[PDB]
């Protein structure tokens, strides 16, 4: 039910994946730097 | 949740010309009498 809910809110109006706040104690900057440091990824794909 | 949203908005906020114009209006003219009162209060140092 919530999967269809989220899919409909994303299709009907585009929402950038930065303004989505899972909970009030969630920080986008910190979470993303923690995740990249934890799981390294290739930068050539992002740049080339 | 309101405080978290306020933090998120104020974090990635870049001041535009129109916002600075509005804030300059607010601080310079529409709040003039109150600031006059506050500036008067300082400078009334009193002795015993």
């Amino acid at each position: 039910s919530l999967d269809r809910e989220a899919q409909n809110m994303v299709v009907n109006k585009g929402i950038c994946p930065e303004d989505v706040i899972p909970d009030s104690l969630f920080s986008f900057r910190h979470t993303m730097v923690l995740l990249r440091r934890l799981f390294p990824q290739d930068s050539i794909s992002s740049f080339y | 949740e309101v405080l978290a949203a306020a933090n998120s908005f104020a974090e990635n906020y870049s001041a535009t010309s129109q916002d600075m114009d509005l804030f300059q209006t607010l601080t310079s003219c529409t709040f003039s009498k109150e600031y006059a009162w506050k500036d008067f209060l300082n400078g009334i140092h009193c002795d015993v």
